[PDB]
């Protein structure tokens, strides 16, 4: 626009700026970066204009320009920085790289001169005073950090070179010479008037900037008001600076008011204002400068905006003068701007008083000015239904905002009837009739003034109809083009809510086909910028949603309109169908924005239908056949391929879901299924293969499309790809309508899917699924770089038509994505349909879905396949698909689906896919297949998925316990027991066929872990299912250990599943089998340890390198790979079998071997630290953890033994603690016996019922929890294989080994295990002393963060406490603890009330609290408690 | 490569061992370094003196960030542990000595950081036998003399005076209420 013309004109420049964006601002930033390093006047003009540009990269230069001797540029920079801080927080948000250097230069300008009290009042600074009536210290420098100069005149030349010469003569603090420069240039200035006034003005600007962003003091306001009183009239720029400063200071207000005098009609500020106004009005009296008057009316605005100022402007009666302004002022742009300022002040004042305004007829004055300005526009734009100058448009805008506010205000409710019999409607009629000459927001204000008036006095709507203002509004909002903006669109229905209000208005509104025009907005590109989301953070379609909710409110006020509204909605849909059907349009992301139309219309329809949730709009819409035009939008040929994933398809799905869930109507699904069946019947050629050496049908339909540049954009070029992407959109709608939790909607969904049409569709979707898995895997086989195929022309014949590799790949990728995204949506649909089916027609839905599962598992390619991988990749996704469909999240099956999966087939096919995958079609037996060298590439990935499925299929703890059980009762009844019989029998053979063979390169540890989990589930299950082939599991459990240890050599991470398998074989078999296992594991450890003991004899003869080889031989020998799992296995077994495995670990003597190995490895590790190449043997942590748990177990057995020595084995009285009474109340005899029996069994928790309340005891904590309330209450037991443990000569060696492993920082996890062991050992002070005498606290302090772990600092603190706690210090600390616990009624996690006086104080509870102290040392704890309790 | 027990952690550890074990506070109070025991040591000086002078004061270059909060915890624990007067007297005597040392110190941001941190430790200790000792040692009078040992123009001076007023208000109140 004319700004661009001005830019081209400038790009004599400075003469044009004197007359008066990015690259013009860049030339400006140029000369800014240039001048600070016929120049100054260019800089001054650049600034003086930029201070207009900002009012509608330079900063670092401007800051340097503050270092100027000529204040003119500093003033202009300040005026620009004031314009900034005034308008936006641009310099407030800045970082301290330059915000502080800037604000500090501003501070050094702003800081006080001494005010009146030192003879530096601003009034005296503006009058000349002869230069001899000022304090003699004015022309004096006194800069300290020491510089003092009495007078600057005998060296009056060159103040900048004065500052530089002082830089050379004194070392002035670096980067703070600005306070010196400003004092020196001030002392040069003060000699003369202009420079003193310029310093004053710069200081006032700097103040104001420092307040929009220590300077202020009691005299500043009084000084400013005395500047305003100065009557030489050559100071108007200083008066304007003073007013703008007072404005900044508003943001002391009572003092401003007391000084200026605004509380009375006579008073300096009110009188000055009235003289300004009178000078502006009457030509004779010269007019006060524009700048000064603007500063006065800005000060009045900001003062009125605060209550103290508005009350002062009341008190002085400025409303009469401001209404005088708004009545008599002229037409010129500056006078218009003073009028709009006066209007905004009359607004602020009227937000708290109306009586003055009303008594002065202010509403008539406002209306007369609106008539006069509209009459001055009437000359430029006389049209009225039978560009506006910006300042006049802003006047009209502020004045209409006032009229709207007044109409919504009492004190006009009496009398506002006589507004619309004035001239006002005749001038609104012109604004409304010329929404293109007047702006759209002004046309909006005019229609909102009418709307608010008609809602205040609907009676006088008859007057507005009689003068045809409503008939102009209708014509301007319907027949004439609506101005395309969010606010106008948002208001039209509220306007029509007014114009309909008289019934006559309704007739006139409905006469002109209003919705055919109003809804065209949604199909028009002119209004798409109005529909685009504002701020990028409001919803998609937020403005069409608002429009729709407003049309809903409209036609819920006026139900007669409902039928025509839904007719125009349906005409929108029918036109979107037209725009999507014919070839001549093409959807842009001739181009047409169809997807935006579909999003905006659908947010509109959704809002309407779902606003009131009364199902009257839905019913009307469905009864006018709108669901056909709605659901057809999914199938539109010229919609893009990426439509189904788009928010427009999700919008259509949401509208369908809203109609379904409101109306409870099947017709949405019925019509979706009819159209989907129509589309599925079109693409049967996708199901029929090439029937020759050939690849994809999609790639033979693409390749045969001639050479068209973009086939995929044409529905005739790619019919199957566009039927794919129509079916995808329908399927995403069925997904959205299945994701519904209303049981009624679930029922009618299932009744539809169970229909003749539902099952015809579901059969065709199943055949589509298998076709799309085939096509996607073929396409990926062709996008693969000539690796998967066997050098064969499988799909090459068509890629030779298509076509240097990417040129073909990037043409296939739209096919691959269109087929893979549809498959995933089908799988989501079938999973949801299973969920709906489970929780009569459900039984046929499940039948068709299990026929899909059977079809996928028994699918065989055409006999032209070049490799089985196409079948293995079909099978992998068929299996990964059948998992979600048979089992929920949390792995419980659906018994209806397992029933139909068994009876129909798919179980025999599931296990046949395993036989096929290993035997390769009978080419190799299954028992040799796994280990066969030529086994296909994807046979490990298939077996990973198959085993993960069968692990779910076999588990009795979910298959028997599934929430999704069938009920108990003509139909064959399902048994999950016989299902587990047949499944475990079929699975066992396949696992046999994988039990001992070596694992696959990848997918061998997941195979092994799921195979072991299957074996565990079978071994636990046969005990439970034989309740309601045993010798095969027996012989298996006999021979399984060779395989378990093969797995531990190949795949260490399986050891946790091998532990669990061994424990289940043990719980099947006797201790005679437990012993055999443990002695065999221990013999493996024994030989693996003794070979490493022989691996570390010191190397005297040097035959081996003796440095790198020996140090790493300890860590890398195969034996050192075995120990890391043989020990770890033994440890897990130990954790379960606590005492048998302890007795075997004792009686085997293996512990001596492990201590000897830990001792003998220390020279090796130490030498490795001296190589600076330490690499810790991973087997060390199993050994330390085994020893830890061996001595944990022995402690505990001794404690349990001496606990048994004090108990009767019959009816051990368990008692639960009643904190309120302090009673250990007994359980019932049956509960007590149950709790005792389950404690003796070693169960962690026991369940029982009392009073039908459910109680559970937790023996980890010894707490009874009430399962309903969660109340936790203490319990007690009422008192009336001996594991020797580690010997001194072992412990001494372990302590030395742990200190040596701390010396060489072996590894984080090994330090954690060795410190844990030290923590257990050092609880005897003898060994804590040994650990501290071996200088371990120095090593611990030297340890680097590379050798640290989560528990390091707690654990180290406990270890140091173990060193510090000698018998006596421990005794004194135990005394402290016992006294504290007995004196303070401590709380607990057993609801022992905090500061309780019964429960917190019983000896029997306090001893439970003090248990940690008893464990720290029981003997000392006895001595202390006997002496202190 | 960073040490796993930074001086912060060692301080928290000692604070815990002081709060539990009676003799540790007396052993830490009486323990003193020796010349040339470490690069940071210039002459025989107490551990409390080192914690007050080198670890407690904020300094702009990190070694551990939160050494001062935990030296404050350490000295607080060594006070709060009653330990009769064996630990508390040496703590108070050394705080008084480090205050007088920093007041005699040459004008520097090291001086103002030491002073402010000693005021913070006196304030945390103060938040009754410790107050009896602060009175007996004339600590309140050495706080009141603080500005005598300032350059009253320094940009730090108001912050160190605020800091010294913080324990003076509490202490004068606790006496004269």
């Amino acid at each position: 626009a004319d700004c661009r013309a001005l830019i081209d004109k400038l790009k004599d420049e400075q003469l044009l700026l004197e007359l008066q964006w990015v690259d013009l601002l860049d030339r400006f930033d140029g000369i800014l970066a240039d001048a600070g390093q016929q120049l100054k006047m260019l800089l001054l003009a650049v600034l003086n204009f930029t201070a207009l540009l900002i009012e509608y990269s330079s900063i670092e230069h401007l800051t340097t320009l503050l270092a100027s001797s000529d204040m003119q540029v500093v003033l202009a920079v300040l005026n620009l920085l004031y314009v900034f801080s005034k308008r936006s927080n641009y310099i407030t948000r800045l970082g301290s790289d330059k915000r502080t250097p800037l604000l500090t230069r501003l501070q050094h300008l702003a800081e006080s001169w001494g005010g009146k009290e030192n003879g530096f009042g601003l009034a005296e600074c503006c009058r000349d005073l002869h230069m001899m009536k000022y304090p003699p210290s004015a022309t004096t420098l006194h800069f300290e950090f020491y510089i003092h100069i009495e007078q600057l005149d005998k060296i009056s030349e060159s103040p900048s070179e004065i500052m530089e010469s002082l830089t050379k003569m004194y070392s002035i603090p670096k980067d703070k010479q600005m306070l010196l420069f400003t004092h020196i240039r001030l002392a040069h200035g003060f000699s003369n008037h202009r420079k003193r006034l310029q310093a004053v003005q710069a200081r006032l600007h700097a103040i104001s900037i420092l307040v929009y962003s220590s300077i202020l003091y009691n005299g500043l306001i009084e000084e400013l008001v005395d500047v305003l009183q100065i009557t030489d009239k050559q100071l108007m720029e200083i008066k304007a600076a003073s007013l703008r400063t007072l404005t900044s200071i508003v943001h002391k207000l009572s003092s401003i008011i007391d000084c200026t005098g605004t509380a009375s009609y006579h008073g300096f500020l009110p009188v000055l204002v009235r003289n300004c106004i009178q000078a502006m009005i009457d030509p004779s009296m010269d007019p006060y400068p524009h700048q000064f008057a603007t500063a006065l009316f800005s000060f009045l605005y900001h003062l009125a905006s605060y209550d103290a100022g508005g009350e002062a402007l009341v008190s002085c009666g400025m409303m009469e003068a401001l209404l005088k302004v708004i009545k008599f002022l002229g037409d010129e742009q500056d006078q218009i701007t003073f009028v709009t300022r006066a209007v905004r002040v009359v607004d602020l004042i009227t937000n708290l008083d109306m009586a003055a305004f009303q008594s002065h007829s202010g509403l008539s004055i406002f209306i007369y000015r609106l008539e006069h300005e509209v009459d001055l526009c009437r000359k430029e734009c006389p049209f009225v239904i039978k560009q506006c100058i910006p300042q006049r448009a802003a006047l009209l805008k502020s004045m209409l905002n006032f009229l709207k506010k007044a109409i919504q205000d009492p004190a006009f409710s009496d009398g506002i009837r006589h507004v619309m019999d004035g001239s006002l409607p005749t001038s609104l009629k012109h604004i409304i009739s010329n929404a293109e000459y007047y702006g759209p927001s002004l046309f909006l204000l005019a229609t909102e003034v009418v709307t608010v008036f008609v809602f205040q006095e609907p009676s006088l709507l008859s007057s507005l109809q009689d003068n045809g203002l409503t008939d102009v509004m209708l014509h301007a909002l319907l027949i004439k083009d609506v101005p395309a903006t969010r606010e106008v669109l948002g208001s039209l229905p509220n306007v029509f809510s007014a114009l309909c209000l008289n019934a006559r208005g309704l007739q006139s509104f409905v006469q002109c086909q209003p919705f055919e025009r109003l809804f065209k907005v949604l199909l028009s590109p002119d209004y798409l910028p109005a529909m685009r989301r504002r701020r990028s953070s409001d919803p998609l379609g937020d403005t069409a949603s608002n429009l729709g909710s407003a049309v809903d409110e409209l036609m819920r006020h006026q139900p007669t309109l409902k039928t025509d509204a839904t007719t125009a909605i349906i005409k929108l849909l029918e036109e979107i169908c037209n725009l999507g059907r014919d070839p001549k349009y093409i959807c842009q992301k001739i181009p047409i924005p169809l997807m935006d139309y579909i999003l905006n219309v659908m947010k509109f329809v959704e809002s309407i239908l779902s606003n009131n949730t009364t199902d009257d709009h839905c019913q009307e819409f469905v009864n006018q056949k709108g669901l056909l035009p709605l659901v057809t939008i999914l199938g539109l040929p010229n919609l893009p391929i990426d439509f189904p994933t788009s928010a427009a398809c999700q919008a259509v799905a949401g509208v369908c879901k809203s109609i379904l869930t409101l109306s409870h109507e099947p017709k949405v699904l019925q019509e979706g299924l009819l159209q989907l069946d129509s589309i599925l019947s079109s693409l049967e050629p996708l199901h029929r293969p090439i029937e020759s050496p050939g690849g994809s049908v999609l790639l033979r339909e693409l390749a045969c499309a001639g050479n068209v540049a973009d086939a995929t954009l044409s529905a005739q070029a790619t019919p199957l790809l566009h039927a794919l992407t129509a079916a995808h959109a329908y399927i995403m709608m069925f997904v959205h309508t299945c994701r519904v939790g209303q049981s009624e909607i679930r029922s009618i969904s299932v009744n539809q899917w169970g229909s003749q049409l539902g099952l015809s569709v579901l059969s065709k979707l199943s055949q589509l699924y298998c076709s799309l898995v085939w096509e996607s895997t073929v396409l990926l086989s062709l996008c693969t770089p000539n690796s998967l195929p066997s050098g064969c022309e499988f799909g090459q014949a068509d890629m030779q038509k298509l076509v240097a590799m990417a040129a073909r790949i990037k043409q296939i990728k739209p096919l691959l994505s269109a087929s893979s995204r549809l498959g995933r949506a089908l799988a989501e649909l079938f999973g949801l349909l299973v969920k709906l089916c489970v929780g009569p027609a459900a039984r046929s839905t499940a039948s068709a879905l299990t026929k899909l599962l059977t079809k996928g598992l028994s699918w065989q390619p055409p006999p032209y396949t070049p490799t089985p991988r196409f079948r293995l990749t079909f099978f992998i996704c068929s299996v990964g698909f059948t998992s979600p469909m048979l089992f929920d999240e949390r792995k419980y099956p659906y018994h209806l689906m397992l029933q139909k999966f068994l009876c129909s087939g798919g179980h025999n096919a599931l296990f046949e896919t395993f036989n096929w995958a290993l035997s390769m079609g009978g080419k190799v037996p299954v028992s040799e297949g796994l280990e066969h060298s030529d086994l296909p590439d994807g046979t490990g990935e298939f077996l990973d998925a198959w085993l993960m499925l069968v692990e779910k299929m076999v588990n009795p703890t979910t298959v028997l316990e599934s929430p999704h059980s069938l009920p108990a009762k003509n139909f064959p009844q399902f048994s999950a027991l016989r299902f587990l019989v047949v499944t475990q029998k079929a699975a066992f053979t396949c696992i046999k066929n994988l039990w001992n063979r070596k694992p696959l390169k990848v997918y061998g540890g997941r195979m092994a872990e799921s195979m072991l989990a299957i074996l565990c589930h079978i071994l636990r299950g046969e005990p439970v299912i034989r309740e309601r082939e045993q010798d095969e599991l027996h012989t298996f459990t006999d021979t399984m250990l060779p395989g378990c240890f093969h797995l531990l050599d190949e795949l260490p991470d399986t050891v946790y599943r091998v532990c669990d398998l061994i424990m289940t074989a043990i719980k099947r078999n006797g201790a005679d089998y437990r012993d055999m296992i443990l002695k065999q594991v221990v013999n493996q450890v024994w030989e693996a340890a003794d070979v490493l003991i022989k691996a570390a004899l010191p190397l005297t003869t040097s035959d081996t390198k003796t440095v790198s080889e020996w140090i790493s031989q300890m860590a890398t020998l195969p034996q050192a790979s075995n120990l890391a799992t043989r020990i770890l296995l033994l440890t897990l077994l130990f954790e379960e079998l606590k005492l048998p495995c302890a007795w075997v670990v004792e009686s085997s003597g293996i512990l001596n071997v492990l201590i000897k190995l830990l001792e003998v490895v220390q020279p090796c590790l130490q030498a490795a630290k001296e190589q600076k190449e330490v690499q810790t043997p991973k087997w060390i942590t199993p050994v330390l953890l085994l020893i830890d748990f061996y001595e944990k177990t022995a402690i505990s057995s001794k404690r349990r033994a001496q606990m048994t020595k004090y108990l009767q084995s019959n009816s051990n009285n368990w008692r639960w603690f009643d904190d309120r009474s302090g009673r250990w109340c007994s359980y019932s005899a049956s509960n007590n016996s149950t709790i005792d029996s389950a404690w003796k069994s070693g169960e962690t928790s026991v369940r029982f019922t009392a009073g039908r309340r459910r109680y559970t005891v937790q023996f980890t904590t010894m707490v009874q929890v009430n399962e309903e309330t969660g109340n936790r209450r203490p319990v007690m037991l009422t008192l009336l294989i001996l594991i020797q443990g580690l010997t001194e000569d072992m412990v001494t060696v372990l302590i030395r080994a742990c200190v040596s492993m701390l010396g060489v920082p072996v590894d984080p996890d090994t330090l954690h295990a060795t410190l844990r062991l030290c923590l257990r050992l050092t609880r005897d002070h003898k060994y804590a002393m040994m650990f501290a005498e071996l200088k371990s606290t120095r090593m611990i302090l030297n340890l680097t963060q590379s050798s640290g772990f989560n528990g390091f600092t707690p654990l180290v603190t406990l270890l140091l406490r173990h060193i510090i706690e000698d018998p006596c210090t421990l005794r004194h600390t135990m005394e402290k603890v016992v006294r504290s616990a007995a004196t303070s009624g401590a709380g607990s996690t057993t609801s022992g009330v905090v500061s309780g006086s019964l429960g917190s104080r019983e000896i029997n509870y306090i001893l439970r609290v003090l248990g940690p102290a008893a464990c720290r040392n029981p003997d000392i704890f006895t001595e202390v408690a006997n002496c202190c309790i | 490569s960073k040490p796993l027990m930074p001086t912060s952690t060692i301080l928290r550890l000692l604070a815990e061992l002081v709060r539990s074990y009676v003799g540790i506070a007396t052993l830490i109070a009486n323990y003193s370094y020796t010349v040339g025991q470490s690069e940071l040591i210039k002459e025989d000086c107490s551990v409390l003196a080192f914690v007050l002078d080198h670890l407690l004061p904020h300094t702009q270059n990190a070694e551990d960030k939160d050494t001062p909060a935990l030296a404050r915890l350490f000295l607080a624990s060594l006070a709060a542990a009653g330990s009769g007067t064996d630990a508390q007297v040496a703590l108070v005597n050394e705080v008084k000595a480090a205050l007088g040392r920093a007041l005699a110190m040459a004008e520097s941001t090291e001086k103002h950081a030491r002073l402010q941190a000693v005021m913070c430790i006196i304030s945390t200790i103060m938040e009754n036998n410790i107050i009896r000792l602060f009175l007996k040692k004339g600590l309140v009078n050495d706080l009141a003399r603080v500005p005598h040992s300032l350059d009253l123009s320094s940009p730090n001076m108001a912050n160190t005076v605020n800091a010294a007023l913080k324990p003076l208000e509490t202490l004068s109140r606790i006496v004269n209420q």
